[PDB]
């Protein structure tokens, strides 16, 4: 006769009313019981272990949340913040971030049992900060709000590093260490963080895709996840090239800062990013029409005639250069810089 | 294998063939070799990406956990409106009784 | 398309609660201005 | 410490109210602030520029 | 002991994640 | 759903304090032989196993 009971007791008849009112949206009953009941425990839990704040945040009750957050006795405020970030409730996040525990952006990045939800364990893994969770769930407004308060995702160390915290973690638990490294990379490799966190997101996304493709071979386990993170880092750049409408935007995505880069070799653009997209094997960035239209103009450089010709005419000019090859060799030998040189 | 990657692999191989001829170097064939604005453009492209990504996020199919939010919205609205109606009726009845006790 | 229904319910809530408060305030003022004559 | 900020400033406390009322449907607050506020800019923008 | 604590927290994770996965099915006509 | 290594050792192996230590300095593979006898293939082909 066993049961999973997360409290293993019986609720009062004046606490089941408070939990039903907090869960199902009864705002006047919460206003009445939160002022005219001094023997009430606001941290009472239901059959699963959720108090009134974790039942009002999970149901999107902004008025009950703003009514309960003025109590200065609540527990599980960091878990309510993580649950509202997970579900995507922007008004509940902006109401919880005004509680006086996130005053100067204190707990928003990088032991304390603040984000616990059960008195044994947390809802997400212990590494997950609000900014990593807001970048996992692709919440652009929550990522912008948390970046406005100075919260960043710390880039993990090298796989073979030997710092005097990288060895204590690997001696305590070598499972949660690898899981924490992959959660930090999953937060770093998302478009919500890549587009809002950096100044040049194309360069950052290319270097991050190369780094994840290197770690997919160095770290043999979790390979099928680093491949996915590198694939979505490439998909960010390919979907950013697609939005270009002028030719200055095409030249700003394919080529870097034009005014602070070398002119190249000839009257043709600087192909330094576009060789890096071939070295790093970003195939859809190079096989995109907005890139082929640039590369064909360098391929057919001084040839306006042969560009628009059909097939079985270029075979004939191949045979024509096959016949008269030493004559063109003599032309290039003696007289370069001409109409043929 | 997806049918769209078969074009992407060929076009990547063709561009890798192109990029080997872009380099300034060997012009004669095999018997003859023996003799600001950027910040503005990136800002408008990042704004387009954020707006288009939110548009693409608002095109996923609605699931069972987004209609429960609408149901709880209607439930909270019902509780608030019924209490406001009862409170208004009680206040009007009290202020009419306290003046009907003077006639 | 469900966000449009959610904003419909939100606007309806704001409009109805303000109409209820305005009706209660007008009734209380017009009852006080006649209870100051007895 | 870069961010994508589409206005690169801070909103007033009487303009965030107007933008929240315009976004979330608060018609009486818009009626009140659109008549009883002469120092209001109706062309103020949020974090994305709307 | 420790085994009952670990199994209790894993059963709680399973129940919460199963309700999350049930709230990800597409909404039907009923 | 396991995040630590004690949770992995509590799912793959049984009650550690009330089971034999094994043969060497290695865990008790009595549940994990039963998952091979009963032909539970995705429990044995999981990365945590």
């Amino acid at each position: 006769a066993y049961m999973f009971s997360d409290r293993s007791t019986s609720l009062s008849i004046e606490e089941e009313r408070f939990l039903d009112a907090a869960e199902y949206g009864n705002i006047p009953v919460v206003r009445k019981m939160l002022e005219e009941c001094h023997s009430l425990n606001v941290n009472c839990v239901d059959y699963m272990g959720q108090n009134a704040l974790q039942l009002a945040v999970a149901n999107e009750h902004l008025e009950i949340t703003e009514l309960l957050l003025k109590k200065e006795n609540l527990s599980r405020v960091g878990d309510a913040l993580l649950l509202a970030i997970s579900k995507g409730y922007v008004r509940i996040v902006e109401a919880i971030l005004s509680h006086p525990a996130f005053a100067e952006g204190k707990r928003l990045a990088t032991q304390d049992d603040f984000y616990a939800y059960d008195e044994d364990g947390t809802r997400f893994s212990h590494d997950v900060t609000p900014i990593i969770l807001a970048a996992h769930c692709q919440e652009y407004e929550i990522v912008h709000t948390l970046l406005r308060k100075g919260a960043r995702i710390e880039r993990p160390h090298d796989y073979f590093c030997k710092c005097n915290d990288c060895n204590q973690k690997q001696k305590h638990d070598s499972f949660s260490h690898s899981r924490s490294r992959i959660n930090a990379y999953k937060g770093l490799a998302s478009p919500a963080y890549l587009s809002l966190s950096s100044e040049d997101p194309v360069m950052t996304a290319l270097e991050l895709s190369n780094e994840l493709a290197v770690l997919a071979n160095i770290e043999k386990e979790f390979k099928n996840d680093y491949k996915k993170l590198s694939m979505q880092c490439k998909d960010f750049v390919v979907g950013l090239l697609d939005l270009c409408r002028n030719t200055e935007e095409v030249e700003a995505i394919l080529n870097g800062d034009v005014e602070t880069l070398q002119s190249g070799d000839h009257g043709r653009p600087n192909l330094s990013r576009l060789k890096l997209a071939i070295k790093y094997e970003v195939k859809k960035f190079v096989a995109h029409p907005n890139c082929q239209q640039q590369l064909l103009s360098i391929w057919y450089e001084n040839l306006s005639g042969l560009r628009q010709q059909t097939m079985a005419v270029k075979f004939l000019v191949v045979l024509a250069v096959a016949i008269g090859l030493p004559f063109l060799a003599l032309i290039y030998w003696f007289a370069p810089c001409s109409k043929m040189g | 294998e997806i049918e769209d990657d078969a074009d992407v692999e060929w076009k990547f191989a063709r561009a890798k063939l192109w990029f080997s001829y872009f380099e300034e170097g060997r012009t004669l064939p095999v018997p003859f070799n023996l003799v600001r604005q950027y910040q503005k453009i990136m800002k408008r492209l990042i704004k387009r990406y954020v707006l288009q990504a939110q548009i693409d996020k608002e095109s996923d199919e609605v699931n069972e956990g987004e209609l429960k939010e609408i149901k709880q919205d209607i439930s909270s609205l019902r509780y608030e409106l019924l209490e406001e109606k009862s409170q208004n009726t009680e206040d009007l009845a009290e202020l009419i009784r306290e003046l009907g006790e003077k006639l």
